[PDB]
């Protein structure tokens, strides 16, 4: 669980290299994320089947 | 393949935003199937941009 703070989240950089099998926002719409900022962010990172 | 999910209303990504955007008032059908045995060759197929 990584804490993300004090930064600009563009996510446009990811397009040139990453290709996600799934992307899913609960809560908020995927198209509003550029027009939004967050109170705290945690990134829960793990490998599954 | 991983971009098939992006061909939908409300989605974002390099395709939803840059190359093929759907209306949020869309009536119709999205049909997709793999073409791994047609649109790909050895040395890779670089004709799809």
């Amino acid at each position: 669980r990584k804490r993300i703070s004090n930064c600009v989240a563009d996510y446009s950089v990811l397009y040139n290299s990453a290709s996600f099998s799934t992307f899913k926002c609960y809560g908020v719409s995927p198209t509003k994320l550029n027009d939004l900022c967050f109170t705290n962010v945690y990134a829960d990172s793990f490998v599954i089947r | 393949g991983d971009e098939v999910r992006q061909i939908a209303p409300g989605q974002t990504g390099k395709i939803a935003d840059y190359n093929y955007k759907l209306p949020d008032d869309f009536t119709g059908c999205v049909i997709a199937w793999n073409s791994n045995n047609l649109d790909s060759k050895v040395g890779g197929n670089y004709n799809y941009l």
